[PDB]
DNA sequence: CAGCGGCTCTAGTCTGTCCAGC
DNA sequence: TTTTTTCAGACTAGAGCCGCTG
RNA sequence: GCUG
């Protein structure tokens, strides 16, 4: 079969060196650094 | 049959376009598929898929029918798409059997797909008059005379009644008075008529000139009363044979009657089952003659004599040495002509058995060579696809140094050597495909 | 070691070859039509155009293409010379 | 016993009366020879230096059963012991030919696209196109 | 022609050579055997 | 000027397992190892030839470079090469799949034997959007069930009976079975017109009734070649991944030389076998001898894919046990468990464990020797700059010291002992990495090898002590199930700040 | 000149967490896309604006902050209808070399179309007589990577008359 | 370890090139345990093709 | 009186059997 | 030409079987 | 083979 597996679980993320979605991986992290979607310039 | 699909990708690419090939060839690859599902899987916008199917239903390559879901699943017949390869040959036998007028009738019927009578006679009134003398205008009444004259011998049949389903739209298919009714060409009648040339050339180049003509007049008076699915022709009496002879002949009835019982009793055997079965083996034998010399062709005819008597006689029955012969067997084995050892009955032992006997199987050697000939025209067109895009700089200069012109006449020598050679392998297809269709039940 | 030298051969030459351009005389008739209809099937209405070129072009401007006797008499005959099926 | 023999020297000698064929006219049945071919086999063929001047029908008929596989006449009435109808007729080729240069090459069959043996640049079509 | 292939001591602690015996094996091949002596007092983890 | 070329990295979204067609194998192979049955070590000085050790498919020795690239053993990936099988053979991995396709398809016209009405229902099932691997295996059993139940064909009416894997790597099909009902004329003619064979072999006349089509790799190749494109989905093959013909073997990709520093010996035997059959055909060998050679070549190719191959014939049984490709991916020592799920790890130690009641429950006493060998990489960051310079001055021998320094610009590591330590300390700048020795307050993972619950790995703070032995508080010994009757435990030092924090918090 | 909307994943290393993102991305993106021709796009120059900056992830490895950045950058791409004004920084006998002033010396005019007194005879003769104007005519860029220049132009000079200078 | 993978094929390449779809354009780098590279190579040699789809981190 | 459906049955066969440490 | 050297185990085909199922 |  042309089996397209995604790489999930832990028995594949440990084999493919990709961080697992279980535990710490479930939540992504963001930077609160000073940023904003700013106004552009008039062209 | 992947090489078959290789040609349908090539045949639509040269004729109409590329997306009409793509949506076309995908439909050959995934079959009964709706309109939205085709546009999502090929990655094509829905406006272009409606146009591409519109051209494909016009040239009768994609057929539509709904069964249960109330949603029409289009479906493309594969073997129709390869008949575009035979298109200039379909022109030519309407020039041998009809005039230049009717030859142009099957032409624009093959070109523009579905035609009404009110259009196709109006078009040839333009093309034949512009090549004839102005003031000496070709009168269209003779076209309407030869138009029906094609139809009485049933070379042109009408389109099946349109389903007129809600999903199908009537306005888009016609290209822009009277409506009329549409038809395609009856190319199935040609496959009888191309077979009629095949058997009459099989007898004349084997038996005698006078033997073949009585086969022709037998088959010329058995055209409407049979079909392609007829296992053999309708049975005739010898008295109407003497009535149906051409006026060029002067042979007495009793001498041709001796040739009639001569021609009825042959190894060849009108048995239309045996006729294509004997013509296909000569097509096989002309390929080993083409490829492995007359010595290997001599043992190739030997296995068509005895079914399962091999390797204890083939070193004797052709007298060629054991070293030279056994490389011809294994080359006929490795290229799948010699088929195989279907007689070994000792249990699970390559070393100890009841001695494997070679045996040709005529259809496995047929379907391979048809698959090979499908592969062959892929290598023909792709070369003519190759040599075209470079030389475009000097085609418009005529419309120039000495190597510049010399590349053109070596191009035009090449393309005309390629394009002529697309047709010479094409006659091997039909000679073998009609043999394929003759041994296929329930189709 | 007996074959451990190089790729067997660049190509294998078969001592017997193809016969000719078989059926030489008469396919001059079909052979021109091979090239005749291909001159007319490409230049037909039943083809598609590369509208992806025009959505690729943001340089559209004026003055370029990107910007820009049947002698016969009436009659009516509708024949059923053909099949009455399907 | 005669393994040190070339019957390919004798295949033309049992062929050349069947190429000429005087009286190709169809005045009659033209029921054609197999006994005279056994007659020409026994006393004298076309000339050749032959060690096996002893004439047996069991060693001489075998050159025919090779040459039927080289497209020459079938057996009609060999069920008789020595003399019966024995009808024969040399078969001229029933077809033309059907191949091309690309039908000849076994290894060149592999390709399927521009690859290591791609047909956009094969040697064979380059040779055939001159 | 000669490439040195030395027998090098690899001990985390020093040892004292006690006896070096030179002899010939079944096929004479100059077998050399050395006995290295290390004295260890009982230590935590013995 | 110069174009803008982006430099970036990506993640594996979805592995699509597939095969390669024999033409596709040649496309990725750089050379053709059609060369010597000889090992390729050249006659003098042991250099590579043009065959299996072609150094164009890689290097397994650091001194010799590869030929596709100038990269050394460390920098090279691998390059592939191919061996063109003279007579087509089956793949033991795909053999059961091959027997299944023959049972499903008509042996004569090659369309799957599923009724036109039945085909429509199945095709819709396949169209259902959520076909998980489980569902697909299920349809194949059902579609297969109807077909083995279809002796006749809806396509040509060819009679297709039972395909049953006779012997090892052999497939046998009826076609012409004998039954109490009147025999069909075509089968009767096939079994009754070989008078000469019956006359020559006495055993054939009593056994004349038995005669079934034997499907060998050459017949299968042609049949799989002629299955319709429409009928490849109902064979449950993804057409993009693979197609029925690629199941039978024509060319074998010879492995990159990096993956083989006994598999190479098997490849040489296969090359030798390919030469023997080719020479035998020119020489003029009997079909049984050619079939025996074909069987031996087929067995060698199978012994290459799966060495044990239970059911081996006595005559060709392997002389020694060899590890073929399956015996490299299987077992505890095999790649899947030995090298992937569990891997040998750097920055670890094992010593005997002894008691220390004076240590807090969160601390482990680490021997000063293990502390000097095990190092943690610390980047100069403006708060550790003064502390790092002092440890650089102490150097490798003193316990609060470092064993390597890496500059920000280069990945080169400069050993502190060989060079002048004072100059390096002054040159230290923010962003360079110093491999300081394990120091008090470091986080180490401690693990007892017979791990049975979650508590067998536990983190511990590490406080270096003079005695050599991993000493912990004895309250934490029932999680480890560790008595002190000679036990040894393992220490792991996390080398990243993200790993250190997860160990301390969790 | 033309604006080109582009999207990039810009990685800010963690020692720049003092500065504001929209400035500190802009300092990175100038170092990413200056003096670099993008194939089928043109010669990027600098940053016009950042039209949309989305949220700063931080991945399980680096510890840096990766913000996917939508922006607009001004690029150099003649529209096949521009009469530019450059300078002859070179003369080859096959054709003249014009250069836009300190912009790019990579515009190479072929010269076949001006008045029938045309040759460059290797002694630096500009044109056999009867700032320099230029008509950029075709787009022509070649992607460089090929194994283990790049915006060249072809530049014309029709019968403009050139009233000020010949 | 770092391997170069092509976007179209899904097959590992070397130095930013693929000897398969001889177009460097689609080659991209990936980080993988080196053992997995051996497994993908041994799979590819044995005819099991472990095709890889590469997606940029977001 | 004949057939194929499921049964039902015996054996057949390949598949495992703790972590690691010296 | 002549021994075995663990102990189950829930899959996969055949061999039938008898009886309704036509 | 023994230690764990
Ligand atoms: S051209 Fe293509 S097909 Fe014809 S022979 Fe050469 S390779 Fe085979
Ligand atoms: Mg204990
Ligand atoms: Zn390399
Ligand atoms: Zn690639």
């Amino acid at each position: 079969f042309g089996q397209k597996d995604s790489v999930c679980g832990v028995s594949e993320c440990i084999i493919m060196g990709i961080p697992m979605n279980i535990g710490t991986g479930l939540f992504k992290l963001l930077h609160k650094a000073d940023r904003d979607p700013n106004p552009p310039k008039r062209p | 049959t992947q090489a078959e699909i290789k040609l349908c990708s090539l045949l639509l690419q040269e004729h109409f376009g590329e997306i009409v090939e793509k949506i076309g060839v995908h439909l050959i690859r995934t079959g009964s598929q709706p309109l939205r599902v085709i546009a999502h899987d090929t990655g094509t916008s829905l406006d272009q898929v409606k146009k591409a199917l519109c051209v494909l239903v016009q040239h009768n390559l994609v057929s539509y029918q709904v069964h249960k879901r109330g949603v029409v699943e289009y479906e493309a017949q594969c073997s129709r798409v390869l008949r575009m390869l035979r298109y200039p040959r379909y022109i030519y036998t309407t020039k041998t059997l009809y005039s230049d007028t009717g030859e142009l009738i099957v032409e624009e019927l093959l070109l523009n797909g579905k035609l009404t009578m009110s259009a196709v006679v109006k078009k040839v009134a333009d093309r034949l008059t512009e090549t004839m003398e102005d003031g000496k205008t070709m009168d269209y009444a003779e076209v309407s005379n030869t138009f029906v004259r094609l139809a009485d011998t049933h070379f042109v049949q009408r389109c099946p009644s349109v389903p007129t389903t809600e999903n199908s739209d009537p306005g888009p298919p016609p290209p822009a008075p009277d409506d009329g009714i549409y038809w395609q060409a009856n190319l199935d009648r040609f496959h009888q008529h191309f077979r009629d040339q095949a058997i009459v050339s099989a007898v004349a180049n084997r038996m005698d000139q006078t033997s073949s003509e009585i086969v022709r007049t037998m088959l010329r008076m058995s055209e409407i009363t049979t079909s392609s699915s007829a296992p053999f022709t309708q049975p005739l009496s010898s008295n109407e044979i003497f009535r149906s002879l051409p006026v060029g002949y002067n042979i007495s009835k009793q001498v041709l009657d001796q040739y009639l019982t001569l021609l009825a009793d042959d190894p060849l055997e009108i048995n239309l089952h045996k006729a294509l079965a004997s013509l296909a083996t000569a097509t096989l034998e002309s390929v080993v003659q083409e490829r492995f010399g007359s010595r290997c062709a001599r043992i190739f005819r030997l296995v068509l004599q005895k079914k399962h008597i091999e390797q204890k006689q083939v070193e004797d029955f052709a007298m060629i040495p054991a070293k030279e012969a056994k490389d011809m067997l294994y080359k006929m084995l490795s290229e799948n002509f010699m088929s195989l050892q279907e007689i070994p009955k000792t249990p699970d032992h390559a070393p100890s058995r009841t001695f494997y006997l070679y045996t040709v199987n005529i259809l496995s050697a047929a379907r391979m060579l048809l698959h090979r000939c499908y592969k062959s025209i892929a290598n023909l067109i792709e070369r003519r696809q190759f040599e075209t895009k470079e030389n475009k700089r000097l085609l418009e200069k005529s419309q120039i140094t000495a190597p510049e012109r010399q590349q053109l006449e070596t191009l035009k020598r090449n393309v005309n050597k390629l394009d002529a050679s697309e047709i010479q392998v094409d006659e091997t297809i039909f000679l073998l495909e009609s043999y394929i269709e003759c041994t296929m039940k329930r189709q | 070691f007996s074959k451990g030298e190089k790729l067997p051969d660049v190509v294998l030459k078969p001592p017997p070859l193809f016969p000719d351009t078989d059926y030489k005389p008469v396919p001059l008739k079909t052979g021109e039509g091979e090239e005749y209809m291909l001159a007319l099937k490409q230049e037909l209405r039943e083809t598609m155009k590369r509208m992806p070129y025009f959505i690729e072009t943001p340089e559209e401007r004026q003055d370029i293409e990107r910007y820009s006797d049947w002698r016969r008499l009436p009659r009516e005959m509708m024949p059923r010379n053909k099949c009455k099926k399907a | 016993k005669f393994l040190q023999s070339k019957a390919e020297t004798a295949r033309e000698s049992k062929q050349n009366p069947m190429i000429q064929r005087n009286s190709s006219f169809a005045s009659s049945h033209e029921v054609w020879k197999y006994i005279c071919e056994l007659g020409i086999s026994k006393v004298e063929l076309s000339m050749e230096d032959i060690e096996t001047i002893l004439n047996t029908l069991i060693y001489d008929g075998k050159v025919e059963m090779t040459i039927i596989a080289a497209k020459e006449g079938t057996v009609g009435s060999v069920d008789g012991h020595m003399k019966l109808y024995r009808a024969v007729n040399p078969i001229i080729p029933p077809t033309g030919l059907v191949r091309a240069p690309c039908g000849l090459c076994p290894v060149f069959d592999d390709c399927h696209e521009g690859g290591e043996i791609s047909p956009s640049n094969c040697i064979y079509m380059t040779e055939w196109l001159e | 022609q000669y490439k040195d292939v030395p027998i090098t001591y690899k001990g985390a602690t020093d040892s004292y050579i006690e006896k070096v015996m030179i002899s010939s094996n079944a096929e004479d091949a100059f077998l050399i055997k050395m006995l290295l002596r290390q004295t260890r007092r009982p230590e935590i983890g013995d | 000027e110069q174009f803008r070329e982006t430099d970036v990295a990506k993640k594996i979204s979805h592995i699509c397992f597939g095969m390669k067609s024999p033409e596709e194998m040649r496309q990725q192979a750089h050379i053709q190892v059609v060369s010597k049955n000889l090992y390729s070590q050249d006659n003098q000085h042991a250099p590579l030839l043009y065959g299996v050790l072609d150094h164009r498919m890689g290097t397994s020795e650091k001194d010799r470079p590869c030929e596709t690239c100038g990269k050394n053993l460390a920098d090279c990936l691998g390059h592939y090469g191919y061996i063109d099988l003279e007579l087509p053979c089956f793949h033991v991995g795909y053999f059961r799949a091959v027997i299944g396709i023959l049972q499903m398809i008509c042996k004569t016209c090659c369309h799957i034997m599923l009724s036109q009405e039945e085909k429509k229902q199945f095709l819709d099932y396949l169209k259902r959007p959520g076909l998980t691997y489980l569902q697909k295996r299920g349809l194949k059993k059902k579609i297969s069930d109807k077909c083995r139940k279809k002796n006749i064909c809806h396509h040509c009416g060819a009679f297709n009976g039972t395909v049953k894997k006779c012997g090892l790597l052999k497939i046998i099909h009826e076609k012409y079975k004998t039954n109490k009902k009147v025999v069909d004329p075509i089968v009767s003619n096939f079994l009754q017109s070989f008078e000469t064979a019956i006359e020559h072999n006495k055993e054939v006349e009593p056994l004349l009734g038995r005669a079934q089509e034997n499907l060998n790799p050459l017949v299968v190749l042609n049949l799989f070649k002629r299955i319709p494109a429409e009928d490849v989905p109902l064979l449950l093959m993804n057409p993009e991944a693979g197609k029925p013909s690629d199941l039978i073997l024509t060319r074998l990709l010879v492995p990159p030389l990096c993956i083989r520093p006994d598999l190479t010996m098997k490849l040489t035997e296969i090359i030798f076998l390919n030469d023997v059959i080719k020479k035998h055909r020119i020489s003029g060998a009997k079909t049984q001898m050619i079939m025996e050679d074909w069987d031996f070549l087929q067995l060698q190719c199978a012994l290459y894919i799966n060495s044990e191959l239970s059911g081996i014939p006595l005559n060709m049984a392997p002389k020694k046990w060899t590890r073929g490709f399956v015996q490299r991916l299987k077992g505890k020592q095999g790649r899947f468990r030995g090298n992937l799920s569990g891997k040998r790890v750097d920055f670890s130690g094992r010593t005997v464990i002894s008691p220390d009641p004076n240590l807090r429950i969160d601390e482990v006493a680490v021997p000063v020797h293990v502390a000097k060998i095990l190092t943690f990489p610390e980047k100069v960051n403006k708060a550790n700059i003064n502390f790092l310079r002092k440890l650089v001055q102490n150097g490798p021998e003193v316990h609060p010291g470092a064993n390597f320094i890496q500059q920000r610009h280069t990945q080169m590591k400069r050993f502190l002992k060989y060079g002048n330590r004072e100059k390096m300390a002054q040159e230290l700048k923010y962003g360079d990495i110093v491999e300081r020795h394990l120091i008090d307050g470091d986080v180490v993972l401690f693990n007892r090898q017979p791990s049975l619950h979650k508590l067998s790995i536990m983190a511990h703070l590490a406080r270096v002590k003079p005695h050599r032995t991993f000493r912990f508080n004895e309250c934490v010994c029932t999680p480890y199930n560790a008595d002190f009757d000679g036990d040894e435990m393992n220490l792991h030092l996390p080398q990243t700040e993200e790993a250190k924090a997860e160990a301390l918090v969790l | 000149f033309v604006l080109v909307e582009m999207v990039d994943t810009v990685r800010i290393p963690p020692w720049q967490f003092e500065r504001k993102l929209n400035d500190s991305i802009a300092e990175e993106l100038n170092k990413k896309l200056a003096n670099k021709v993008v194939y089928n796009v043109g010669l990027c120059i600098c940053l016009f604006d950042i039209t949309k900056l989305e949220d700063a992830y931080v991945f399980p490895g680096d510890g840096a902050s990766h913000t996917k950045v939508h922006f607009r950058c001004v690029v150099f791409h003649p529209f096949l209808d521009e009469i530019l004004i450059g300078k002859i920084k070179g003369c080859s006998p096959e054709g003249v070399h014009v250069s836009l002033g300190f912009f790019d010396d990579i515009l190479i005019p072929p010269e076949s179309l001006q008045q029938p007194a045309k040759f460059d005879e290797a002694e630096q003769v500009w044109v056999w007589e009867y700032g320099e104007e230029i008509r950029f005519r075709v787009v022509d860029e070649s992607f460089v990577d090929t194994s283990p220049y790049t915006l060249v132009g072809s530049i014309s000079e029709p019968g403009l008359g050139l009233l000020s200078w010949w | 370890f770092e391997v170069d993978v092509c976007g179209q094929c899904g097959l590992l390449g070397y130095s930013g090139w693929c000897h398969y779809c001889k177009s460097s354009c689609h080659v991209s780098s990936l980080r993988i345990p080196y053992a997995c590279k051996l497994l993908f190579q041994e799979l590819q040699s044995m005819n099991i093709i472990p095709r890889l789809k590469l997606s940029k981190y977001n």
